[PDB]
């Protein structure tokens, strides 16, 4: 095309790729150490060690269970009417009221930790023939004796405790929780002393349900002075149900219902600070960043989090082979 | 890698390059030099983020589950939660090491293919003009100053241009 | 090869792939919307709304329950010794019986919904000393009185309830499963009243278990003119075992066995229509067909279904790249 | 995708050739033209039938499973069946998703890989008769009319018949 | 550079791979068979059929099964104190000793079988008032008359059956699990005879929780001559704590406790031979070769095992292709 | 497979190379040889290992779990026992069966790819001097005995050495 050149030489063109002196190993399907230029960590292995207090509302238990914010021993009624996203139980939470027993505390724990609230309606119960208000100098309300702020107990008036036979409709828009107990006596002596009967008898029911729990009378360990213990027991009645409370004696009865909500709510036992700091994901070890999309923090965790993998380590190559000419 | 380029063909990496992940240097008739392409270098770039958006996307939330921590001997109900659990954490564990496999030896040949690529395209595009040294380097069989390695460099060398100058120079049968 | 030429050209050939004008969006390991030429939905996603009555047996509850199938209320007279593979509870379903509850309905629900029949077998029971066939007028049997029709109300003969001991032996081939119960009275006049004693009992054993319960007295709620409630409990008899019930009062006694079976049946809460169709796949929302791999209408399913995801979309691209002649 | 030739050498699709996924446009000294091929577009879709195929079998019979809705609030045994549940769910819900993309990102290079077979076998059939323009065709260095085309596209092309013809034409370098 | 050669001549080099006569099918993501050079097999799918006794610990239970050999069964006084890391439990296991049933079995063989343990420390319970050291001629110690090893029958002094109450300190480091439990009579009769009172009551306590069983007088079916039942329980005292035993009535007394232990140690049903020969993976078929990932033997497995899958049969290509020329 | 050499162009495998994967077979002045190529072979062995190793390591060992055989009808634990178990079971056959698959896939391509790259290596080494015959084998444009042979093999081969011998008899226009 152009012209015969007077010239005549050649030139040369060579392909490549940059490499780095440092550069990470990562696995691969055929080998498990291969260096690559590049990589991100694809597990979250670190706690800031402090629960941020945001956005989820965390409600500190300082030294109450949630069950004994619930029925409310004197130590904890600061929880009243109290609500969270998620509960955070202390190692270091401690009772004093009158020794109590929950069969099947683990339901109890969980259904209250879901609802999310501890909201109180107190309910007209109006126990006819028998002594209310009763307490135990095991449970102290300031100077005095107390017990449960959320629970009465009914002993004999007068010298008599009659057959016990309540009502109260759920003619509302929702479900009540209803907690209520009976009192197992120590001695016989104490049983008849205090409900006159040999026996009580506590039938709890609604249109739906229904529980007979009898006492047991016997001696149990010394706590705080007694050999007592009242176990709790709950009754969820249904909108347009009726709660029917029945009992001869040993009823430790409810003063009203507990709201249930269904919400995002849950509680989780941790030491770990709270602190003001906004992060999604909560592990009892403290908030973790879910940038990541796996993590080895902690099994357990609340909100937003990285999925619990038990590798530490998982490198994801974000870079070609890593050829060097030299070293560094 | 599959395409046999980088770690292949193509001996080794420059630590020198620090402009871009792919590129070109060159001996020509005003000196040696060095350039980095950047349409091979973002090709796999984008490639590479597109992959690691996907696999940092979507934290699903989770909040009352069951309890995973017990501190009482209970029997049955309490050996059911911890299977669960223990099972659950072995699948999830076996699909993030998976994963990270299976995405890694893609990355690498992803790689490798725009490597391969780019040396396809400059193959193409000198013709009759250059004979591959087969170590990724081009013997381009014609006076190529800068300006001809900077078209060739962008893609714009016309190879008739030299085709008559090449040609004959690249088989003067006459040694 | 052959000889020189006149006339002198060249010629030109272009390889290349088919385009579509329209193309479906895909996503990829490094995209997430890449255009393919074509693609197949691997998610199923909606239902015919109507459970197909082939190949299944579906036998539609209408307005009864199981539990109240398997008792006998009279209402559901019509399912006795029926049959199913899947057994459709309505929503709609009532119960008018004796007011009843059993303690983990959830398991003999369960075990009789797999069991998938209803097959009494009547036995020779010879209750000696007591009244039989008792009813109640909140169960009515047409115009009268009734009573669950596989359960046998006891009460006392004139002075005396005795202490009733039976056996029945499992000297067949198969489980027997027996249901039973207790009455509560709701006052200790009734008590006294039917069973002469103050306490009833009733201890139902084989050589493998036993299983006693005591009633217990107290005012429910009213259900159907009645503040008392019979709980329902069950035995499996194992073949060669013996069956021996003992009771002093309040026993509701068993007329006989339902066969257990071992096969693929169970029961779903739906209310969609049963229809004249065939499709194997079945879920609360009607029958979905199984071509694809994934389904996202429900996670309730019997039969032969598609995985339950939670994406409603998951398109597998069947077809090349779409690179079209000219994007817009 | 990994070869380079959808998306890349080969510029753009044909929305017009309706006859097949792959396949040929030439213009001679007779006229112009175009003609699916069989055997590429074939081996594209049987890999793509079998992978289908393979996804789309097996559905699992399950019949009496655990119960999934409750309308009573239970606590502990009720917690755990949700959570067997919800953590099934989540990992199905990983393995549909995971399966599509690992899935078409395949798909794509099956379908990119036929296209670079069909040129790479279109290459070594035409010899030294013709050199690749780089944009997926070739120029074919020697008179060659229908026939001719219809015997490189379906596979009995002699190149010798034509080398000294072609070779001439191509290397005289004269201009 | 060298010299004109008079022959003109070229060569021919072809590249090719191997290729095997045989050569094996393999699945792909695109054919479900294609043929290899060579694959290998990633199933274990078969058992020697006799469990190694090595390197784990294997007790066989022979003719007695776990429960019996912590209650003390006389048949089984062999596993006293006894030790494993799975105990294997033989189909051929039976009984001879007071018909007795354990609510909630399941839960009593699990943490039994956990702890891997049965070492019992003997603690010194002071009955005063009672008879101890009742046995049955249903139970024989050899000749004479006897009863579980580790329980202790206790019936009344002349006329008298205190009520019991003793205590039993875990002033030890560590949690201790006692075995006790209720006697049923049969007869009304029966009960008065052996305890005075017309019903008896266990109530078992510590600190942390309580559960009173009352006895169910009643007739149940003849094993060994008895018409009487004993129903088991278990009490673990954490390290503190301290048991309360308090009865007037039916007690079976714990002769001390077990010691709990936290280890690897489970429980097998498996009739497979116990053989000497070393093998990680125990399977109730036997034990198999844990050098294949997956194995398709038995899902029921202890020690290191290849996971267990449904397919019996998966090859992973360990070779290229198979193209053969003649075929074979 | 992707690189359509194995089962493409080079049309069947040799039974007789017993001795290697890949390899040689030539035709030359002093007669024909074959001889197999210990670099791709090692190449295509070790990256099988490899994956090999990787899915035969980490068993996890299991000591108590949950019961998983019934004799006696419970109910609803029992039917949340059945349902865990199936569920998991289900959930590691699916990992299994994509895994062998996946693999199997991969490996086909990996020995593929080995293939294809020893011939582009031999392609690349010959310059010149040989052309392409389209079915894996390459003429060779000049006088190569058994030395030669052995020196294209072993990967010295200088080709320009015959490049003119070979550039006059393969472009020698005279026919
Ligand atoms: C049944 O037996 C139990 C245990 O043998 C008896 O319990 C013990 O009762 C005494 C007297 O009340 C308790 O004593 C008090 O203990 C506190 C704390 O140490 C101390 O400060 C007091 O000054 C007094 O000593 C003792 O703690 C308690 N022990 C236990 C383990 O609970 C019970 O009295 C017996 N019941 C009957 C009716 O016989
Ligand atoms: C214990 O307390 C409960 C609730 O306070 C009492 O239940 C109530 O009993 C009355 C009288 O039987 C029931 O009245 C009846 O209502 C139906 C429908 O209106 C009607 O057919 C009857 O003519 C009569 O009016 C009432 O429904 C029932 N309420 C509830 C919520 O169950 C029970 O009587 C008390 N028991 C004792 C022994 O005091
Ligand atoms: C309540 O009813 C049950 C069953 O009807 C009665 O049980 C039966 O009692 C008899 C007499 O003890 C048992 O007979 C014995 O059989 C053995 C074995 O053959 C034999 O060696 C003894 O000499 C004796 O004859 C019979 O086995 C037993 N049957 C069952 C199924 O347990 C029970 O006696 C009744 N109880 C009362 C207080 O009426
Ligand atoms: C309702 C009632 O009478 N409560 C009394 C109790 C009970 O007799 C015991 O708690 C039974 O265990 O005993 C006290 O000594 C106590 O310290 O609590 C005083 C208290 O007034
Ligand atoms: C066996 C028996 O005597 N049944 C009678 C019952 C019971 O006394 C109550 O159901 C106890 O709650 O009461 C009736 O009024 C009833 O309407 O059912 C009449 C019936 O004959
Ligand atoms: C403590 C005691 O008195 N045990 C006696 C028992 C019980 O009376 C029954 O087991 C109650 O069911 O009866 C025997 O006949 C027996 O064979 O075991 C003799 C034994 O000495
Ligand atoms: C709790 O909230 C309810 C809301 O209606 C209120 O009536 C009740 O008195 C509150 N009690 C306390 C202690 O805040
Ligand atoms: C988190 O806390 C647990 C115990 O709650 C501990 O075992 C674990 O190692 C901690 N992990 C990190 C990263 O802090
Ligand atoms: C490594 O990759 C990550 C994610 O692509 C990126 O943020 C980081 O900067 C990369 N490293 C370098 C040196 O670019
Ligand atoms: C390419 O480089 C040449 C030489 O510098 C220049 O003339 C030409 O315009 C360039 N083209 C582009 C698109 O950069
Ligand atoms: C139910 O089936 C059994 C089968 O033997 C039969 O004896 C019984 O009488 C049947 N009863 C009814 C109501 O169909
Ligand atoms: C199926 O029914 C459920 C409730 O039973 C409903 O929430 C869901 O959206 C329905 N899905 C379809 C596709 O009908
Ligand atoms: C898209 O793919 C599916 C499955 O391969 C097929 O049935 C459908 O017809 C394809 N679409 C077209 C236009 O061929
Ligand atoms: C290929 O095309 C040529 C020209 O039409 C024809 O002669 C030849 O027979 C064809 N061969 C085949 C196999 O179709
Ligand atoms: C069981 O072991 C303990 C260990 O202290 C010992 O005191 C006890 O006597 C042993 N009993 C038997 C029967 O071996
Ligand atoms: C293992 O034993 C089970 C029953 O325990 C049996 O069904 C299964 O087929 C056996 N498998 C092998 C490989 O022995
Ligand atoms: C097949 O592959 C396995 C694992 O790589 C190996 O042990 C076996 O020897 C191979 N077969 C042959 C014939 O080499
Ligand atoms: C290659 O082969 C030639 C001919 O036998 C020999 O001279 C040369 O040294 C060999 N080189 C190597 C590295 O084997």
């Amino acid at each position: 095309q152009d012209l015969p050149g007077n010239d005549n030489s050649t030139a040369t063109l060579c392909l490549g790729h940059h490499a780095v002196p440092n550069g990470t190993l990562v696995k691969t399907i055929t080998d498990d150490q291969i260096e690559v230029t590049n990589a991100t960590e694809l597990v979250q292995s670190s706690s800031t060690g402090k629960i941020c207090n945001n956005p989820h509302r965390i409600l500190d238990g300082i030294d109450c269970t949630l069950i004994d914010a619930l029925l409310g021993d004197p130590h904890c009624d600061v929880f009243q009417n109290e609500t969270w996203d998620l509960f955070v139980e202390r190692s270091k939470a401690f009772s004093n009221c009158y020794p109590y027993d929950v069969p099947d505390y683990a339901s109890l724990r969980s259904l209250v930790a879901s609802s999310g609230t501890l909201e109180f309606i107190t309910e007209g119960f109006t126990w006819t023939g028998v002594t209310q208000n009763g307490g135990s100098n095991a449970c102290k309300r300031g100077p005095g004796s107390g017990f449960f702020s959320r629970l009465n107990w009914l002993t004999k008036s007068g010298s008599t405790y009659p057959v016990l036979n309540v009502t109260m409709p759920n003619n509302d828009n929702f479900d009540k929780l209803y907690i209520w107990g009976i009192h197992h006596p120590s001695t016989n002596q104490e049983q008849t002393s205090l409900y006159v009967q040999a026996s009580g008898r506590v039938t709890v029911s609604t249109r739906r349900s229904q529980q007979t729990i009898i006492p047991n009378i016997g001696s149990r360990p010394w706590v705080r002075g007694l050999s007592s213990r009242i176990s709790i027991y709950w009754t969820i009645v249904k909108p347009g149900d009726v709660l029917v409370i029945n009992s001869n004696g040993n009823l430790i009865a409810p003063r009203g219902y507990f709201k249930m909500r269904t919400g995002k709510s849950s509680i989780m036992r941790s030491d770990a600070p709270i602190d003001t700091c906004i992060s999604e994901c909560i592990t009892p070890n403290g908030s973790i960043p879910n940038d990541k999309p796996f993590q080895n923090v902690n099994k357990i965790t609340y909100g937003a989090c990285p999925k619990y993998v038990k590798q530490n380590t998982l490198k994801l190559a974000t870079g070609m082979r890593n050829v060097p000419e030299k070293q560094t | 890698g599959l395409f046999g380029a980088i770690a292949g063909f193509i001996e080794n990496g420059w630590e020198g390059m620090i402009d871009g992940w792919y590129g070109f240097r060159h001996q020509n008739s005003e000196g040696t030099g060095q350039a980095a392409d950047l349409k091979s270098t973002q090709a796999a770039i984008d490639q590479i983020n597109g992959k690691l958006n996907r696999v940092i996307e979507k934290t699903n939330e989770k909040f009352h589950q069951i309890e995973k921590e017990f501190s009482e001997v209970e029997g049955r109900i309490q050996d059911l939660e911890k299977y669960v659990e223990d099972t659950k954490i072995d699948l999830w564990s076996y699909n993030a090491e998976l994963l990270v496999a299976l995405e890694n030896q893609h990355t690498i040949d992803l790689t490798g293919s725009e490597m391969n690529k780019l040396f396809e395209k400059t193959r193409r595009q000198l013709r009759e003009n250059a004979e591959e040294m087969g170590n990724g380097c081009f013997k381009i069989y014609h006076k190529c100053d800068n300006a001809c390695i900077e078209s060739i460099r962008n893609g714009t060398y016309d190879h008739d241009v030299y085709r008559d100058e090449a040609l004959n120079n690249r088989f003067q049968i006459k040694g």
